[PDB]
Protein backbone atom coordinates (compact mmCIF):
# COMPACT_ATOMS: atom_id res chain seq x y z
CA UNK A 1 0.00 0.00 0.00
CA UNK A 2 1.69 3.21 -1.20
CA UNK A 3 -0.50 5.34 1.08
CA UNK A 4 0.52 6.53 4.53
CA UNK A 5 -1.29 4.88 7.42
CA UNK A 6 -3.23 7.66 9.23
CA UNK B 1 -7.50 19.75 -3.59
CA UNK B 2 -6.24 19.82 -7.18
CA UNK B 3 -3.45 18.32 -9.30
CA UNK B 4 -1.74 20.29 -12.08
CA UNK B 5 0.66 18.49 -14.42
CA UNK B 6 3.40 20.34 -16.29
CA UNK B 7 6.38 19.80 -18.56
CA UNK B 8 4.85 18.12 -21.61
CA UNK B 9 5.87 18.94 -25.15
CA UNK B 10 7.25 17.73 -28.47
CA UNK B 11 10.69 16.06 -28.57
CA UNK B 12 12.65 13.65 -30.76
CA UNK B 13 13.09 9.94 -30.02
CA UNK B 14 15.80 9.41 -27.42
CA UNK B 15 15.41 12.85 -25.85
CA UNK B 16 14.35 13.31 -22.23
CA UNK B 17 11.40 15.03 -20.57
CA UNK B 18 10.78 15.88 -16.90
CA UNK B 19 7.07 16.00 -16.09
CA UNK B 20 5.84 17.59 -12.86
CA UNK B 21 2.59 17.30 -10.91
CA UNK B 22 1.90 20.00 -8.32
CA UNK B 23 -0.81 19.52 -5.70
CA UNK B 24 -2.78 22.39 -4.21
CA UNK B 25 -1.95 22.98 -0.56
CA UNK B 26 -5.47 21.98 0.53
CA UNK B 27 -4.42 18.47 -0.55
CA UNK B 28 -2.41 16.36 1.84
CA UNK B 29 0.38 15.55 -0.60
CA UNK B 30 2.41 13.80 2.13
CA UNK B 31 -0.45 11.39 2.91
CA UNK B 32 -0.97 9.48 -0.34
CA UNK B 33 0.98 7.61 -2.97
CA UNK B 34 1.11 9.47 -6.27
CA UNK B 35 0.54 7.66 -9.57
CA UNK B 36 1.02 8.34 -13.27
CA UNK B 37 -1.62 7.21 -15.77
CA UNK B 38 -1.15 7.90 -19.48
CA UNK B 39 -3.46 7.67 -22.49
CA UNK B 40 -2.31 7.50 -26.09
CA UNK B 41 -4.60 9.81 -28.12
CA UNK B 42 -6.38 6.79 -29.59
CA UNK B 43 -6.32 3.97 -27.05
CA UNK B 44 -7.34 3.84 -23.39
CA UNK B 45 -5.72 4.11 -19.98
CA UNK B 46 -2.42 2.48 -19.02
CA UNK B 47 -0.99 2.71 -15.52
CA UNK B 48 2.64 3.86 -15.61
CA UNK B 49 4.25 4.50 -12.24
CA UNK B 50 3.73 5.16 -8.54
CA UNK B 51 5.89 6.64 -5.79
CA UNK B 52 5.11 5.94 -2.14
CA UNK B 53 4.00 8.69 0.23
CA UNK B 54 7.44 9.15 1.81
CA UNK B 55 9.42 8.33 -1.33
CA UNK B 56 10.64 5.09 0.26
CA UNK B 57 9.34 2.87 -2.56
CA UNK B 58 8.27 3.10 -6.19
CA UNK B 59 6.88 0.87 -8.92
CA UNK B 60 6.91 1.04 -12.71
CA UNK B 61 4.98 -0.72 -15.43
CA UNK B 62 7.18 -3.07 -17.45
CA UNK B 63 6.34 -0.77 -20.38
CA UNK B 64 8.56 1.99 -18.95
CA UNK B 65 10.72 0.14 -16.41
CA UNK B 66 14.40 0.99 -16.80
CA UNK B 67 13.70 4.27 -18.62
CA UNK B 68 11.48 6.28 -16.25
CA UNK B 69 12.44 7.50 -12.78
CA UNK B 70 10.09 9.03 -10.23
CA UNK B 71 10.67 11.35 -7.27
CA UNK B 72 8.68 13.58 -4.95
CA UNK B 73 9.66 16.54 -2.78
CA UNK B 74 7.02 16.56 -0.05
CA UNK B 75 8.04 20.02 1.19
CA UNK B 76 7.66 21.57 -2.27
CA UNK B 77 4.43 19.56 -2.81
CA UNK B 78 5.65 18.40 -6.24
CA UNK B 79 6.18 14.98 -7.80
CA UNK B 80 8.52 14.66 -10.79
CA UNK B 81 8.50 12.07 -13.58
CA UNK B 82 11.86 11.90 -15.36
CA UNK B 83 11.31 10.28 -18.77
CA UNK B 84 14.40 9.07 -20.64
CA UNK B 85 14.87 7.08 -23.86
CA UNK B 86 11.60 8.36 -25.30
CA UNK B 87 10.11 6.42 -28.22
CA UNK B 88 7.01 6.65 -30.40
CA UNK B 89 5.08 4.41 -27.99
CA UNK B 90 5.45 7.12 -25.33
CA UNK B 91 3.28 9.65 -27.19
CA UNK B 92 0.28 10.13 -24.88
CA UNK B 93 -1.48 12.43 -22.44
CA UNK B 94 0.04 12.00 -18.98
CA UNK B 95 -2.28 12.28 -15.98
CA UNK B 96 -1.08 12.24 -12.40
CA UNK B 97 -3.58 10.60 -10.07
CA UNK B 98 -4.10 9.71 -6.42
CA UNK B 99 -6.29 7.32 -4.40
CA UNK B 100 -7.00 9.24 -1.19
CA UNK B 101 -9.33 6.68 0.47
CA UNK B 102 -7.18 4.49 2.69
CA UNK B 103 -7.81 0.77 3.10
CA UNK B 104 -5.57 -2.31 3.26
CA UNK B 105 -5.00 -1.79 -0.47
CA UNK B 106 -5.49 1.54 -2.25
CA UNK B 107 -5.89 2.24 -5.95
CA UNK B 108 -9.23 3.93 -6.65
CA UNK B 109 -8.10 7.23 -8.15
CA UNK B 110 -10.56 9.89 -7.00
CA UNK B 111 -8.29 12.83 -7.92
CA UNK B 112 -6.83 13.43 -11.38
CA UNK B 113 -5.39 16.32 -13.36
CA UNK B 114 -6.01 17.68 -16.83
CA UNK B 115 -2.90 15.89 -18.10
CA UNK B 116 0.06 16.97 -20.21
CA UNK B 117 0.48 15.91 -23.83
CA UNK B 118 3.83 14.36 -24.77
CA UNK B 119 4.48 13.85 -28.49
CA UNK B 120 7.56 11.97 -29.69
CA UNK B 121 8.07 12.72 -33.39
CA UNK B 122 10.93 13.58 -35.74
CA UNK B 123 8.82 15.14 -38.52
CA UNK B 124 7.01 18.48 -38.26
CA UNK B 125 5.04 20.34 -40.92
CA UNK B 126 2.91 23.45 -40.31
CA UNK B 127 -0.78 23.77 -41.19
CA UNK B 128 -2.24 25.88 -43.96
CA UNK B 129 -5.56 27.45 -42.97
CA UNK B 130 -8.26 28.36 -45.49
CA UNK B 131 -11.67 29.91 -44.80
CA UNK B 132 -14.83 27.93 -45.49
CA UNK B 133 -16.97 30.93 -46.32
CA UNK B 134 -20.75 31.13 -45.90
CA UNK B 135 -22.64 31.57 -49.17
CA UNK B 136 -26.11 30.99 -50.58
CA UNK B 137 -25.05 27.33 -50.86
CA UNK B 138 -24.13 27.04 -47.15
CA UNK B 139 -27.32 28.74 -45.89
CA UNK B 140 -30.11 26.26 -45.09
CA UNK B 141 -32.90 28.70 -44.31
CA UNK B 142 -32.01 31.01 -41.45
CA UNK B 143 -28.90 29.05 -40.44
CA UNK B 144 -25.53 29.75 -42.03
CA UNK B 145 -22.46 27.52 -41.80
CA UNK B 146 -18.86 28.72 -41.93
CA UNK B 147 -15.55 27.24 -40.93
CA UNK B 148 -11.83 26.76 -41.46
CA UNK B 149 -9.90 24.11 -43.38
CA UNK B 150 -6.67 23.15 -41.57
CA UNK B 151 -4.63 21.15 -44.04
CA UNK B 152 -1.32 19.38 -44.66
CA UNK B 153 0.06 19.45 -41.11
CA UNK B 154 2.00 17.00 -38.95
CA UNK B 155 1.91 15.77 -36.31
CA UNK B 156 -1.38 15.84 -34.43
CA UNK B 157 -2.97 17.76 -32.87
CA UNK B 158 -4.10 21.23 -33.94
CA UNK B 159 -6.20 23.23 -31.51
CA UNK B 160 -8.75 25.49 -33.18
CA UNK B 161 -10.79 28.05 -31.25
CA UNK B 162 -13.31 30.56 -32.57
CA UNK B 163 -12.93 34.20 -31.49
CA UNK B 164 -10.33 33.30 -28.84
CA UNK B 165 -12.66 30.93 -26.98
CA UNK B 166 -15.70 33.22 -26.85
CA UNK B 167 -17.58 31.14 -29.44
CA UNK B 168 -18.11 27.42 -28.74
CA UNK B 169 -21.85 26.75 -29.17
CA UNK B 170 -22.66 24.78 -32.30
CA UNK B 171 -18.96 24.30 -33.07
CA UNK B 172 -17.82 21.01 -34.60
CA UNK B 173 -14.10 20.27 -34.98
CA UNK B 174 -13.86 17.05 -36.95
CA UNK B 175 -11.26 14.37 -36.16
CA UNK B 176 -8.29 14.64 -38.48
CA UNK B 177 -8.08 12.54 -41.63
CA UNK B 178 -4.83 11.05 -42.93
CA UNK B 179 -4.15 12.22 -46.48
CA UNK B 180 -2.17 10.44 -49.18
CA UNK B 181 0.68 12.78 -48.22
CA UNK B 182 0.93 11.22 -44.77
CA UNK B 183 -0.07 14.67 -43.47
CA UNK B 184 -3.26 15.44 -41.58
CA UNK B 185 -6.24 17.62 -42.46
CA UNK B 186 -9.37 18.62 -40.58
CA UNK B 187 -12.15 21.19 -40.65
CA UNK B 188 -13.75 23.27 -37.91
CA UNK B 189 -17.29 24.43 -38.67
CA UNK B 190 -19.88 26.47 -36.78
CA UNK B 191 -23.52 27.32 -37.43
CA UNK B 192 -24.71 30.91 -37.00
CA UNK B 193 -27.77 32.96 -37.96
CA UNK B 194 -27.79 34.01 -41.60
CA UNK B 195 -28.92 37.49 -40.52
CA UNK B 196 -25.75 37.97 -38.44
CA UNK B 197 -23.02 37.55 -41.07
CA UNK B 198 -22.88 41.27 -41.85
CA UNK B 199 -22.77 42.34 -38.19
CA UNK B 200 -20.82 39.57 -36.40
CA UNK B 201 -17.15 38.69 -36.85
CA UNK B 202 -15.87 35.10 -36.91
CA UNK B 203 -12.14 34.37 -36.52
CA UNK B 204 -10.84 30.82 -36.20
CA UNK B 205 -7.62 30.56 -34.18
CA UNK B 206 -5.46 27.62 -35.27
CA UNK B 207 -2.50 26.65 -33.08
CA UNK B 208 0.10 23.99 -33.96
CA UNK B 209 2.74 23.81 -31.23
CA UNK B 210 5.12 21.36 -33.01
CA UNK B 211 5.58 23.86 -35.86
CA UNK B 212 5.22 27.06 -33.77
CA UNK B 213 2.27 28.03 -35.97
CA UNK B 214 -0.32 30.44 -34.55
CA UNK B 215 -2.76 31.89 -37.08
CA UNK B 216 -6.00 33.85 -36.99
CA UNK B 217 -8.22 33.84 -40.08
CA UNK B 218 -11.29 36.05 -40.39
CA UNK B 219 -13.94 34.01 -42.22
CA UNK B 220 -15.57 36.68 -44.36
CA UNK B 221 -18.86 35.80 -46.08
CA UNK B 222 -18.72 35.12 -49.80
CA UNK B 223 -21.99 36.98 -50.50
CA UNK B 224 -22.65 34.62 -53.43
CA UNK C 1 -2.80 -9.03 -14.04
CA UNK C 2 -4.77 -8.59 -17.27
CA UNK C 3 -8.28 -7.14 -17.40
CA UNK C 4 -10.94 -7.53 -20.08
CA UNK C 5 -14.27 -5.77 -20.61
CA UNK C 6 -17.33 -6.91 -22.55
CA UNK C 7 -18.58 -5.57 -24.75
CA UNK C 8 -16.32 -2.96 -26.33
CA UNK C 9 -19.18 -0.91 -27.81
CA UNK C 10 -22.79 -0.74 -26.63
CA UNK C 11 -25.82 1.19 -27.88
CA UNK C 12 -28.93 1.79 -25.79
CA UNK C 13 -31.89 4.14 -25.51
CA UNK C 14 -32.45 6.71 -22.78
CA UNK C 15 -34.10 4.86 -19.90
CA UNK C 16 -32.66 1.45 -20.76
CA UNK C 17 -30.68 -0.64 -18.27
CA UNK C 18 -27.14 -1.40 -19.45
CA UNK C 19 -24.54 -3.79 -18.03
CA UNK C 20 -20.74 -3.86 -18.38
CA UNK C 21 -18.72 -6.95 -17.47
CA UNK C 22 -15.06 -6.94 -16.44
CA UNK C 23 -12.91 -10.08 -16.32
CA UNK C 24 -9.57 -10.56 -14.56
CA UNK C 25 -6.70 -12.83 -15.57
CA UNK C 26 -6.10 -14.05 -12.01
CA UNK C 27 -8.41 -13.68 -9.01
CA UNK C 28 -8.55 -10.13 -7.75
CA UNK C 29 -10.69 -10.49 -4.64
CA UNK C 30 -12.74 -7.30 -4.32
CA UNK C 31 -10.34 -4.46 -5.24
CA UNK C 32 -11.91 -3.05 -8.41
CA UNK C 33 -12.75 0.47 -9.56
CA UNK C 34 -15.03 1.70 -12.36
CA UNK C 35 -14.28 4.96 -14.17
CA UNK C 36 -16.22 7.20 -16.54
CA UNK C 37 -14.29 9.21 -19.13
CA UNK C 38 -16.07 11.54 -21.49
CA UNK C 39 -13.58 12.38 -24.26
CA UNK C 40 -13.03 15.97 -23.12
CA UNK C 41 -11.61 15.53 -19.62
CA UNK C 42 -9.89 13.16 -17.21
CA UNK C 43 -11.70 10.04 -15.96
CA UNK C 44 -14.08 10.32 -13.01
CA UNK C 45 -14.18 7.56 -10.41
CA UNK C 46 -17.60 5.93 -10.07
CA UNK C 47 -17.36 2.95 -7.68
CA UNK C 48 -14.55 1.28 -5.76
CA UNK C 49 -13.91 -2.15 -4.24
CA UNK C 50 -16.35 -3.74 -6.71
CA UNK C 51 -19.58 -2.50 -5.13
CA UNK C 52 -19.07 0.59 -2.97
CA UNK C 53 -20.20 3.83 -4.63
CA UNK C 54 -19.10 7.37 -3.81
CA UNK C 55 -20.28 8.24 -9.31
CA UNK C 56 -22.85 10.05 -7.15
CA UNK C 57 -25.96 9.24 -9.25
CA UNK C 58 -27.74 6.44 -7.41
CA UNK C 59 -28.38 4.78 -10.79
CA UNK C 60 -24.92 3.16 -10.88
CA UNK C 61 -24.26 -0.27 -9.40
CA UNK C 62 -21.32 -2.63 -8.97
CA UNK C 63 -21.12 -6.37 -8.55
CA UNK C 64 -18.58 -9.17 -8.58
CA UNK C 65 -15.79 -11.14 -6.91
CA UNK C 66 -12.87 -13.31 -7.96
CA UNK C 67 -12.61 -12.71 -11.71
CA UNK C 68 -16.09 -11.59 -12.88
CA UNK C 69 -17.35 -8.07 -12.17
CA UNK C 70 -20.27 -6.05 -13.52
CA UNK C 71 -21.26 -2.38 -13.66
CA UNK C 72 -24.90 -1.52 -14.39
CA UNK C 73 -26.80 1.72 -14.96
CA UNK C 74 -30.34 1.74 -13.56
CA UNK C 75 -31.78 4.25 -16.02
CA UNK C 76 -29.66 5.53 -18.89
CA UNK C 77 -29.52 9.31 -19.10
CA UNK C 78 -28.05 11.07 -22.17
CA UNK C 79 -25.17 12.46 -20.07
CA UNK C 80 -23.64 8.96 -19.90
CA UNK C 81 -22.21 8.85 -23.43
CA UNK C 82 -18.66 7.92 -22.46
CA UNK C 83 -16.08 5.15 -22.30
CA UNK C 84 -16.12 3.14 -19.07
CA UNK C 85 -13.02 1.44 -17.64
CA UNK C 86 -12.58 -1.20 -14.96
CA UNK C 87 -9.38 -1.22 -12.92
CA UNK C 88 -8.05 -3.71 -10.38
CA UNK C 89 -5.85 -2.74 -7.45
CA UNK C 90 -5.01 -6.06 -5.77
CA UNK C 91 -1.61 -6.76 -7.37
CA UNK C 92 -0.42 -3.28 -8.42
CA UNK C 93 -2.77 -1.36 -10.76
CA UNK C 94 -3.97 -2.36 -14.23
CA UNK C 95 -6.83 -1.05 -16.38
CA UNK C 96 -9.30 -2.57 -18.79
CA UNK C 97 -9.57 -1.64 -22.45
CA UNK C 98 -12.82 0.29 -22.00
CA UNK C 99 -16.42 0.25 -23.17
CA UNK C 100 -18.00 2.88 -25.40
CA UNK C 101 -21.65 3.54 -24.53
CA UNK C 102 -23.47 5.08 -27.49
CA UNK C 103 -27.02 6.38 -27.13
CA UNK C 104 -29.96 5.52 -29.39
CA UNK C 105 -32.26 8.46 -30.15
CA UNK C 106 -34.96 9.04 -32.74
CA UNK C 107 -34.22 9.72 -36.39
CA UNK C 108 -32.91 13.19 -37.27
CA UNK C 109 -32.23 14.31 -40.83
CA UNK C 110 -29.00 16.19 -41.63
CA UNK C 111 -28.78 19.81 -42.66
CA UNK C 112 -26.45 19.93 -45.66
CA UNK C 113 -24.07 22.75 -46.55
CA UNK C 114 -21.38 23.00 -49.23
CA UNK C 115 -18.30 25.22 -49.39
CA UNK C 116 -16.47 26.13 -52.62
CA UNK C 117 -12.67 26.32 -52.37
CA UNK C 118 -11.32 29.56 -50.96
CA UNK C 119 -9.54 32.06 -53.18
CA UNK C 120 -6.36 31.73 -51.11
CA UNK C 121 -6.14 27.95 -51.51
CA UNK C 122 -6.72 28.17 -55.27
CA UNK C 123 -3.75 30.51 -55.67
CA UNK C 124 -1.55 27.71 -54.27
CA UNK C 125 -2.59 25.02 -56.77
CA UNK C 126 -5.18 22.84 -54.98
CA UNK C 127 -8.98 23.01 -54.73
CA UNK C 128 -10.73 21.34 -51.79
CA UNK C 129 -14.54 21.23 -51.89
CA UNK C 130 -16.19 20.54 -48.53
CA UNK C 131 -19.69 19.15 -47.96
CA UNK C 132 -21.06 19.28 -44.41
CA UNK C 133 -23.76 17.11 -42.83
CA UNK C 134 -24.76 18.60 -39.47
CA UNK C 135 -26.65 17.15 -36.49
CA UNK C 136 -28.10 13.88 -37.78
CA UNK C 137 -28.91 10.40 -36.47
CA UNK C 138 -28.27 7.56 -37.08
CA UNK C 139 -24.59 7.67 -38.04
CA UNK C 140 -25.00 5.87 -41.38
CA UNK C 141 -25.15 8.32 -44.29
CA UNK C 142 -24.17 8.19 -47.96
CA UNK C 143 -22.52 11.17 -49.66
CA UNK C 144 -21.94 11.27 -53.42
CA UNK C 145 -19.75 13.78 -55.24
CA UNK C 146 -21.01 14.77 -58.69
CA UNK C 147 -19.01 17.03 -61.01
CA UNK C 148 -20.94 18.15 -64.11
CA UNK C 149 -23.57 15.50 -63.30
CA UNK C 150 -20.84 12.85 -63.16
CA UNK C 151 -20.25 10.61 -60.14
CA UNK C 152 -16.77 10.81 -58.60
CA UNK C 153 -14.55 8.09 -57.16
CA UNK C 154 -11.31 8.06 -55.22
CA UNK C 155 -10.82 11.78 -54.50
CA UNK C 156 -12.85 12.40 -51.32
CA UNK C 157 -12.32 11.74 -47.61
CA UNK C 158 -14.91 11.52 -44.84
CA UNK C 159 -14.90 12.47 -41.17
CA UNK C 160 -17.49 11.77 -38.46
CA UNK C 161 -17.67 13.59 -35.15
CA UNK C 162 -18.20 11.74 -31.91
CA UNK C 163 -21.73 11.72 -30.54
CA UNK C 164 -22.73 15.07 -29.06
CA UNK C 165 -23.34 14.98 -25.31
CA UNK C 166 -26.55 17.06 -25.52
CA UNK C 167 -28.53 16.02 -28.61
CA UNK C 168 -26.70 12.70 -29.27
CA UNK C 169 -26.39 13.50 -32.98
CA UNK C 170 -23.49 13.26 -35.42
CA UNK C 171 -21.93 15.64 -37.92
CA UNK C 172 -20.12 14.44 -41.04
CA UNK C 173 -17.43 15.93 -43.27
CA UNK C 174 -16.80 15.12 -46.94
CA UNK C 175 -13.85 16.82 -48.67
CA UNK C 176 -13.37 16.47 -52.43
CA UNK C 177 -9.77 17.39 -53.28
CA UNK C 178 -8.57 18.19 -56.80
CA UNK C 179 -5.75 20.10 -58.42
CA UNK C 180 -6.46 23.66 -59.54
CA UNK C 181 -6.15 22.73 -63.22
CA UNK C 182 -8.52 19.78 -62.81
CA UNK C 183 -10.89 22.04 -60.85
CA UNK C 184 -11.10 24.72 -63.56
CA UNK C 185 -11.95 22.05 -66.17
CA UNK C 186 -15.50 21.77 -64.76
CA UNK C 187 -18.31 24.11 -63.74
CA UNK C 188 -20.91 22.59 -61.37
CA UNK C 189 -19.93 20.69 -58.20
CA UNK C 190 -22.72 18.95 -56.28
CA UNK C 191 -23.10 16.94 -53.07
CA UNK C 192 -25.93 14.38 -53.00
CA UNK C 193 -26.75 13.14 -49.49
CA UNK C 194 -28.62 9.92 -48.70
CA UNK C 195 -29.85 9.29 -45.15
CA UNK C 196 -32.68 7.56 -43.31
CA UNK C 197 -34.24 10.82 -42.10
CA UNK C 198 -34.44 12.02 -45.72
CA UNK C 199 -37.23 10.77 -47.97
CA UNK C 200 -35.46 12.20 -51.04
CA UNK C 201 -31.69 12.69 -51.47
CA UNK C 202 -30.90 16.35 -50.78
CA UNK C 203 -28.42 17.98 -53.16
CA UNK C 204 -26.41 21.12 -52.42
CA UNK C 205 -24.38 22.44 -55.34
CA UNK C 206 -22.59 25.48 -56.72
CA UNK C 207 -21.28 26.79 -60.04
CA UNK C 208 -17.61 27.76 -60.21
CA UNK C 209 -16.74 31.39 -60.89
CA UNK C 210 -19.87 32.72 -59.18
Amino acid sequence: NPNANP
Amino acid sequence: EQLVESGGGVVQPGRSLRLSCAAASEFCFSCYGMHWVRQAPGKGLEWVAVIWHDGSNQHFADSVKGRFTISRDNSKNIMYLQMNSLRAEDTAVYYCASATRYDILTGAFDYWGQGTLVTVVSRRLPPSVFPLAPSSKSTSGGTAALGCLVKDYFPEPVTVSWNSGALTSGVHTFPAVLQSSGLYSLSSVVTVPSSSLGTQTYICNVNHKPSNTKVDKKVEPKSC
Amino acid sequence: IQMTQSPSTLSASVGDRVTITCRASQSISTWLAWYQQKPGKAPKLLIYKASSLEGVPSRFSGSGSGTEFTLTISSLQPDDFATYYCQQYSRYWTFGQGTKVEIKRTVAAPSVFIFPPSDEQLKSGTASVVCLLNNFYPREAKVQWKVDNALQSGNSQESVTEQDSKDSTYSLSSTLTLSKADYEKHKVYACEVTHQGLSSPVTKSFNRGE
